């Protein structure tokens, strides 16, 4: 229901950063759409913006699986 | 609209001799639906019944239907003669009709996602 | 496809594989052609 | 169609029971004998000799000459009337006494009537439900024998039981509206039947006012009509 | 046989049913560029058939 | 994928949708007052198979007869695609091998929209008889009277972008005839 406290693959620590962002994330996304409404920002199109150097940022490491599950996964907050 | 005739076997007075049988005839005046109520047991209206009561309490989603009709017989004498009576009958509580989820006659029609939210339904 | 056409594609020719993936028509006759399986492996149960 | 050559017609439905009338009997009962206007409503034609034509003619030719064990008296008959009184021989349950309605005039003419009416309504009711209706009926049940003996012909190949041009699909609505009413036929109507009969049965009707029509309406409709039908309606709807 | 009543509706309405296959090929009744071909039967009968009412094996 | 249910429950495809019931009555009063329709009781069978006229039903029932089955169907498919005469949801199919019209607007009919291609046929076929009328005649240079064929839909990159953008429905496609539904009857 949230992103999890570590990642579910190697059990590096990326749950305290994902609030961070989360936040940061939406914030960067409204940068390179440039003040749309919500449901006229596609979901496909808010996926395609790399959020690579975003995550470097936090000090996460350049592993596969850990940017994998702090990028894919779900928040229960925003479906319900 | 029913209209058939059954043959009366009443013999006790000369005028019950007189008779041959029996025209019935009736049809229905008005219909309507309406959302489905509960009772909550204390000698009372109906109160709404939300779809999460009826999933717990193992009751039925379904609304009563009302309806009106109208009776008029006739009745054959042996010689050929006819006497027609006619009765009106008030809208009717007949019975309960199962109720789909989110339709029109669903109370999750006014309400919101918040409110679907609030009550105990899946909001999407 | 037309009434009576010559091609062979309009008959279950594909000319793609799949590392290259099928287009629409193809991968209808490719799913005819595995349905046709199925059955018969539904009927070794049973008739046998 | 048969291997001996009859066409034959059964009006599958509430009333009947799997009847089958060859396909000349159905055509003379409304109103066309004459063996040249009928074979034009089946080949729609008597002036063409190809090959798809001349073969249509021979199969009807001798299918109306077959002699069926039910209809051998009315096989020549001339006139509508009486072949509808066979009609009602034949196909009226609660007429078992013959020879004995025949004695008087009325009875004939109700028949008559009654034979008439439901076959108005009971045979092709999509192209109406009164007499002058009856005739294009007529058309319409030739050409959809003419579409049958072209399949006969090895001319189209049979309907396609798979294809979805020939499928619909209902849902809830309809299912749901079409078993609310098959259950109705029996949970409401003959429990009204009944508790006319016993009403009847006991107390005068000549003295019998509105008063008592109310006490068995509401009497015929108690608690167990009302139960057995949605009981029957949600049975039927979990039954499959 | 064929190709006189068991298709003779079908072939007339050939020119006009969009679903059929057309062949590169010129007319000589109305000059046009293409024409219609129908395959019928277990012999394979080909028949190129025109709008302007243009008939192969003379038809 | 085991057992005796393969095949037996189906799923609808992601366009795929079941049609209500039309108003049979409107288009069943507007094609009886149609002037290009012999009415049922007007003509004989006599008639309709010396010269060959084609029936038209709707919804099942025997209507009347048109003289050219092609031609009211596709005039009708063209009053569809504006949408005030005919319903955008009636099946239009023609039988080409029987000669026979169809109109269907009832219940549990499945549906899916297509995007419509349109071409230039008529300016393409007007450009061959012109270049053919030079050709007999002596003309050279007749070629050079012909048109290139173009076949084309009417959807546009600005229209999908559109959509995307929550400007654009399937209904405001469907009412300026861009896309139409079609039912297995008329595909
Ligand atoms: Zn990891
Ligand atoms: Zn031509």
């Amino acid at each position: 229901m949230l992103i999890p406290v570590v990642c579910f693959t190697c059990g590096f620590p990326i749950g305290t950063y994902a609030a961070i962002f989360d936040k940061a994330r939406t914030e960067y996304i409204k940068t390179k759409m440039g003040g749309t409404l919500p449901q006229n920002i596609p979901l496909d199109a808010s996926l395609q913006i790399e959020l690579k150097d975003l995550i470097t940022a936090l000090g996460i490491p350049m592993r596969v699986c850990c940017r994998t599950h702090l990028i894919t996964t779900l928040d229960y907050r925003k479906y319900y | 609209n029913v209209d058939i005739t059954y043959k009366d076997q009443r013999d006790h007075t000369e005028i019950d001799k007189l008779r041959e049988s029996v025209q019935i005839q009736f049809n229905f005046t008005d219909v309507n639906i309406e959302r489905p109520q509960h009772r909550n047991y204390s000698q009372g209206n109906k109160i709404n019944l939300l779809p999460n009561k009826a999933r717990l309490c193992g009751l039925s989603y379904s609304g009563p239907v009302n309806l009106a009709a109208e009776v008029i017989l006739t009745a054959h004498y042996s010689n050929g003669r006819q006497e027609v009576k006619r009765a009106s009958i008030p809208p009717f509580q007949v019975s309960t009709f199962p109720i789909m989820r989110g339709s029109n006659r669903c109370h999750t029609h006014h309400l919101s996602k918040t409110a679907k939210k609030e009550i105990g339904e899946d909001p999407n | 496809y037309p009434r009576f056409a010559l091609e062979a594609q309009a008959y279950g020719f594909i000319c793609n594989s799949y590392i290259a993936g099928l287009t629409s028509p193809e991968f209808i006759f490719g799913e005819m052609n595995g349905r046709f399986d199925l059955i018969n492996k539904a009927l070794s149960t049973s008739s046998t | 169609y048969m291997t001996t050559g009859a066409i034959t017609i059964e009006i599958n439905s509430t009333k009947f029971s799997k009847l089958r009338i060859p396909w000349y009997l159905i055509f003379r009962m409304f109103g066309m004998t004459g063996d040249d206007s009928i074979i034009e409503q089946v080949v729609f034609d008597l002036e063409s000799n190809s090959l798809v034509n001349t073969f249509m003619i021979e199969i009807l030719e001798k299918s109306i000459h077959v002699l069926d064990p039910i209809f051998q008296p009315v096989q020549h008959e001339l006139n509508r009337e009486k072949i509808i009184q066979f009609l009602s021989e034949k196909v009226s349950k609660f007429v078992s006494n013959p020879s004995a309605y025949k004695s008087d005039e009325n009875a004939v003419q109700y028949l008559n009537e009654r034979q008439l009416t439901i076959l108005d309504k009971i045979l092709l009711p999509h192209m109406g439900q009164t007499a002058d209706t009856r005739v294009r009926k007529l058309r319409f049940l030739g050409l959809l024998i003419h579409k049958i003996l072209l399949v006969i012909m090895n001319v189209f190949p049979p309907t396609d039981r798979d294809s979805y041009r020939t499928k619909r699909v209902h849902g809830s609505g309809v299912s749901l509206a079409k078993a609310f009413k098959a259950i109705f036929n029996t949970s409401v109507i003959a429990p009204i039947i009944n508790g006319f009969k016993e009403l009847l049965k006991q107390t005068a009707f000549e003295e019998l006012t509105q008063r008592n029509i109310i006490e068995a309406f509401s009497a015929a409709l108690s608690k167990n009509t009302a139960s057995d039908l949605n009981r029957s309606m949600e049975q039927s709807i979990i039954s499959g | 046989g064929e190709m006189e009543d068991k298709y003779k509706i079908f072939i007339k309405n050939a020119p006009f049913d969009p679903t059929n296959c057309q062949i590169k090929k010129d007319c000589p009744n109305c000059h046009l560029d293409y024409l219609t071909q129908i395959c019928i039967g277990s012999q394979k009968i080909i028949i190129l058939v025109c709008r302007c009412g243009y008939m192969s094996n003379r038809g | 994928d085991t057992g005796e249910k393969v095949g037996m429950s189906k799923q609808l495809a992601i366009t795929a949708n079941v049609c209500t019931a039309g108003e049979v009555l409107s288009l069943k009063q507007r094609l009886l007052s149609d002037p290009a329709i012999q009415q049922l009781a007007d003509v004989s069978n006599k008639d309709i198979v010396r010269k060959g006229l084609a029936r038209v039903f709707i919804n099942g029932e025997w209507i009347g007869c048109c003289t050219n089955a092609f031609e009211l169907a596709q005039r009708y498919r063209m009053l569809r695609r504006e949408g005030k005469v005919v319903h955008p949801h009636t099946t239009i199919y023609w039988d080409s091998m029987v000669d026979e019209v169809e109109f269907w607007l009832d219940v549990g009919r499945l549906t899916r929209p297509l995007l419509i291609v349109d071409n230039n046929i008529e300016k393409y076929n007007q450009a061959c008889y012109k270049a053919a009328e030079a050709r007999k005649k002596g003309d050279k240079d007749w070629e050079k009277h012909k048109i290139p064929f173009i076949q084309n839909t009417r959807f546009t990159p600005q229209m999908a972008k559109d959509i995307l953008a929550g400007t654009l429905t399937l209904e405001d496609l469907v009412a300026q005839g861009i896309c139409e539904f079609i039912t297995p009857e008329e595909a």
